[PDB]
RNA sequence: GCGAGCCUUGGCCGAGAGGUCUUGGUAAAAACUCCGUCGUGCAACGAGGAAUUCCUAGUAAGCGCAAGUCAUCAGCUUGCGUUGAUUACGUCCCUGCCCUUUGUACACACCGCCCGUCGCUA
């Protein structure tokens, strides 16, 4: 058959949220550019969108981006502007051009995540450690076989100088370590933590770090014995992060305590006051502080899904804080917080998800209006069909009714629940409510227009639907999802006892109960051929039926997470699963098999509904956004040949006026052929060799004889191959002739008997030695 | 422990028994294929006495079933034959893939024991050769009553599945003479 | 050296069944050794290509005999007897398969810690 979807990086996503600030970058100083879920572009001190870089059409590429989902690490601009550089939640690095949106190179060899990231001084290097627990150096061309220094065993924070040599290192496994840049060794590691280093600040000449111990150490940088001066204990909890003032006169401090201090005569203690501030430091704890590049102001990375700015009581800067603003966002994150329900309008023009505190309505990508009554999240939410009242259920059992044009409530359903609105859905018409609810009864709503005794319009509540007491052990009553027939001839409901039971429009006769259900259900639902129904459960697996019961048809069981929602197609041909696991897999409604699986969530999604066009795709999440969719001894003879070249070379030098075998002195290599020989068959190689290779031979007995040297050989290993040798061939059947390589012998071999000699007599001494006072101890 | 083969023929080979005797070769580190210039030697008995050997196995053909495989155990002398029913045109394989030193697992289908006991001493005795003990091929012995089949086969697995393959020459035997031995 | 170790012509006698005599076509130890004579036309494929297989002594090849059904001819089969070369006596190079040592992303589980949802009670 044929499906939607594409297996493309971009279908109109608006599934960026632009939100969960960590860090930020200053860029052309009256701007600054933010990490954020992508790359995002704000005024330095208007906030408006400037720009924003995220997943698109890049010039020249395809399913390329400008930023990735997966929360970004660190975010900086080069110093000159020229070059763009974001380490994101996967060990790749990306490299971005800053006029344009093309990706440079790709830097990967990170087993983790990056842990830090920034640009050095020169320009020419970038460094970054990462949460496999050491740091790699990165040059313009790519050189990772510069440095790579690791003797750590959790992340790394601190680091460089600016003068190209003398690196410093604070970690993350209660360490600070000192390494030198020539030839890297741990001169000494300096350590006066228990638990993880969080942010880490040099004035200009104090190194002070911020740890789990609530404390401050100072430090200096010309240090040796270690350098200690004083420590600022007890701020009321660990400290996270600080930063300098760019004119470095002051020094801010942050922490998890919700409050930001700085240091002034800076000094070793706050002496200015605090009371002139306005626009009190944060209502939830922050991630990383930077100084504005207006130098007046102060920049504030939180967690509150949003970064903001303020100021720093001072005579040059502004003396109090100014109110925090926000950029342009789309009506994203300009508003609060998650979706948990979604809504699907028949005019494919009016789209609305729910927050704690807002109801967003959108077309496609643009956003009309807000209305905000909401004392919680939605568990569910409905349109009216034709679009022109909506109808939202809280987490406070309360049903509540909203105009399309305003913000403005005008009924407020009425509130005879005592818990919170599992499902609801209107029928064809719209004007029956069907509800979820634990007051062990279904509960029916009227609707019309208000020109009577009856109101329409606050949904007055005639029938009674309760015969609920169907005993079980898992649970007696408690409802989950209800569906309406839509030949509107019967309701469907889903129970706690593992069934789900089937009856009719008016009172109650019985029609099909399911079961076989190890986990109670979470959806079902009905096709438009009304025939066979599928149901979603909390055991992974996906139970299709149509009539029967018993007789398993099929268990749709491959998962491994949580199931959220399984649902048709709204012309009934494929049903499609979102869950726990990110990942959302279309499945045919005709076969068993699998068209597409989509994977390109990073986050959870918690719900999903295609509307009846079926062109595009609606996802609820936990980052707020929608997803829009559609052998040996010739090598010898080598080393010989090589080597005597080499002494052949060096003795006319300059007496009378090759990169590797492998040393300063090549006869090294020979020796080292002689090591990585096995101990067996070695006379097999040897007895290969001629006279000449002998004559070639024993210049390097006399070369490490002369050179004294036993640290790469032995000298059984050296008598060993020379009792080969004379075994084989020769002395006298090699030569008639007094040569210089024969009397060299001579001397040689005078040179072994002595060393041995010595070791011979250190034992011939040490053993009788060791006897005489073993006679004596008795 | 392991039993020794001795493959003997008669003088001239055809080979339609050529491919046939090479595959009775492929029952090696013991089987030694051996052509005569004698159609039976008188002195059978005087090299299996020399070399030690355990068995020797002897091939023909004649009219009242069709050809025969002769097997004997040289330090009881028993006699068992088989008919061999598919003898026409086998495959020209002298080896394909591993060796014939794997032993493999002994699958028997059909299990008379009251009287083809007998066979069921022999084939165990015969086709233990190799001492490694792990299962990386198989052979199967069905019967059907006084039929007798033999297939090769090898281990086939992937995502989950056992999957067998019909290697070799495949044999359909029935029981021919079985002669009463002596205990000694 | 294994063995025993068929269609009819015609004729004389007989009720009979048949018996008996002629005629004519059809069927059905070897190699070796010696001694003498002659000296290649094929009517038609005329020592058999691509390719492929097998082979280490009493073995390859060659030759004949006998048997099972035969007192009788297998396009069958099994035994028997005679004569009897050449080449490897290897190696682990290719190829293929085993057994040991060696190397490792990946990985039951145990430590501490971050993040997210909901919620208790003081």
């Amino acid at each position: 058959a044929a499906a939607f979807g594409v297996i493309a990086s971009n279908a109109n996503c608006v599934w960026i949220p632009a939100s969960s600030g960590n860090s930020n970058g200053s860029g052309p100083g009256q701007l600054i550019t933010s990490a954020l879920e992508d790359v995002n572009i704000w005024d330095i001190k208007t906030g408006d969108l400037v720009s924003k870089l995220s997943d698109g059409l890049p010039p020249g590429a395809s399913d390329a981006r400008g930023a990735k989902p997966a929360e970004c690490t660190y975010l900086e601009a080069h110093k000159d502007t020229d070059l763009l550089a974001v380490g994101y939640a996967d060990g790749v690095i990306k490299v971005w051009d800053l006029m344009s949106k093309t990706v440079l190179l790709n830097f990967n060899g990170h087993k983790a995540a990056i842990t830090l990231l920034q640009f050095d001084g020169t320009g020419t290097r970038l460094i970054s450690g990462s949460k496999d627990s050491n740091i790699i150096v990165w040059d313009l061309v790519g050189e990772v076989g510069l440095y790579k220094l690791r003797s750590h065993k959790d992340s790394i924070t601190g680091f460089w100088c600016q003068g190209e040599d003398w690196l410093i290192s604070t970690s993350k496994d209660g360490m600070i370590k000192l390494w030198d840049l020539k030839t890297h060794q741990c001169i000494e590691t300096h350590i006066a933590h228990t638990g993880e280093c969080w942010g880490l600040a040099v004035k200009d000449d104090l190194l002070i770090t911020t740890g789990t111990d609530s404390q401050v150490k100072i430090w200096k940088l010309d240090i040796e014995n270690d350098k200690m001066g004083g420590k600022l204990t007890e701020m009321g909890i660990f400290e996270k992060q600080s930063k300098q003032r760019g004119l470095k006169i002051e020094f801010i401090t942050n922490s998890s305590d919700k409050t930001s201090f700085f240091y002034i005569q800076y000094s070793s203690f706050i002496l200015h006051p605090f009371q002139t501030i306005r626009s009190l430091y944060k209502i939830k704890s922050a991630s990383w502080t930077t100084v504005s590049s207006s130098k007046l102001e102060l920049v504030l990375t939180t967690s509150s899904n949003t970064i903001e700015y303020y100021s720093i009581p001072y005579e040059k800067r502004d003396p109090t804080s100014p109110a925090p603003l926000k950029t342009h966002t789309i009506e994203l994150q300009g508003q609060r917080t998650d979706v948990r329900s979604i809504d699907i309008s028949d005019d494919n023009k009016l789209l609305a998800t729910a927050s704690n505190g807002s109801l967003k309505i959108w077309n496609i990508k643009t956003h009309k209006c807000i209305r905000t009554f909401e004392c919680g999240y939605a568990l569910t939410c409905k349109f009216l069909p034709g679009g022109l009242l909506v109808i939202l259920g809280t987490r406070n059992g309360e049903l509540q009714l909203f105009d399309l044009a305003s913000s403005s409530l005008l009924d407020t359903i009425e509130d005879a629940h005592d818990a919170a609105i599992w499902s609801l859905d209107l029928t064809s018409d719209g004007k029956r409510l069907v509800t979820g609810s634990a007051d062990k009864t279904v509960k029916f709503w009227d609707f019309k227009v208000e020109n009577s005794l009856v109101p329409g319009t606050k949904n007055k509540f005639l029938p009674v639907l309760k015969l609920h007491h169907d005993t079980t052990l898992e649970l007696t009553d408690d409802i989950l999802c209800v569906r309406v027939s839509p030949d509107d001839r019967y309701l469907a409901i889903s129970l706690l006892d593992n069934t789900v039971k089937v009856f009719f429009l008016d009172s109650m006769k019985f029609y099909l109960s399911l079961y076989g259900h190890k986990l109670p259900v979470l959806s079902i639902d009905i096709s438009f051929d009304s025939k066979m129904i599928i149901t979603s459960s909390a055991d992974k697996n996906i139970k299709i039926w149509g009539l029967d019961f018993g007789d398993c048809h099929k268990s749709l069981f491959a998962h491994q997470d949580s199931i959220m929602n399984v649902k048709f197609l709204p012309q009934s041909h494929n049903f499609f699963s979102c869950s726990k696991d990110a990942v959302v897999k279309y499945w045919d409604g005709e076969k068993f098999e699998c068209i597409q699986k989509l994977y390109a969530h990073q986050s959870e999604v918690w719900a999903l509904a295609v509307a009846t066009d079926g062109g595009f795709v609606v996802s609820s999440s936990h980052d707020h956004s929608i997803r829009i969719w559609e052998k040996a001894g010739e090598r010898l003879m080598e080393a010989l040949d090589l080597g005597i070249a080499e002494i052949e070379g060096l003795e006319a030098y300059n007496r009378d006026m090759v990169l590797i075998a492998v040393n300063k002195t090549p006869e090294q290599y020979i020796m080292d052929t002689l090591l990585r020989i096995r101990m067996s068959q070695l006379e097999d190689a040897l007895m290969v060799m001629p006279f000449s290779y002998v004559l070639k031979f024993l210049k390097f007995i006399d070369t490490v004889m002369q050179n004294k040297t036993l640290l790469h050989s032995h000298l059984p290993l050296i008598c060993k191959n020379l009792f080969f040798i004379i075994k084989f061939n020769h002395k006298e059947l090699v030569s008639q002739k007094n040569e210089e390589l024969k009397l060299q012998i001579n001397r040689v071999k005078t040179e072994l008997r002595s060393a041995l000699k010595s070791t011979e007599d250190d034992l011939g001494f040490n053993v009788q030695g060791l006897k005489f006072v073993k006679q004596q101890w008795n | 422990m392991d039993p020794r083969i001795i493959v003997t023929t008669s003088r001239d080979p055809s080979t339609r028994l050529s491919q046939f005797a090479k595959e009775i070769k492929l029952l090696f580190p013991n089987a030694v294929r051996l052509n005569r210039g004698n159609y039976v030697m008188p002195n059978l008995v005087d090299a299996c006495k020399k070399s030690g050997t355990t068995d020797l196995v002897v091939l023909h053909e004649h009219r009242g079933v069709p050809t025969s495989l002769t097997i004997s155990h040289f330090p009881h002398g028993p006699t068992a034959q088989f008919s061999l029913h598919n003898v026409v045109m086998r495959h020209d394989i002298i080896n394909a893939g591993n060796q014939s030193e794997v032993n493999p697992h002994l699958i028997f289908d059909n299990f008379t024991t009251a009287l083809g006991k007998r066979v069921v001493c022999i084939l165990k005795h015969l086709f233990n050769a190799g001492p490694k003990k792990d299962s990386e091929r198989v052979i199967t012995f069905a019967n059907r009553g006084d039929f007798i089949s033999v297939r090769q086969h090898v281990y086939v697995r992937t995502r989950e599945g056992v999957e067998i393959a019909e290697v070799g020459p495949r044999f359909e035997m029935r029981l021919f003479e079985l002669r009463l031995g002596t205990l000694e």
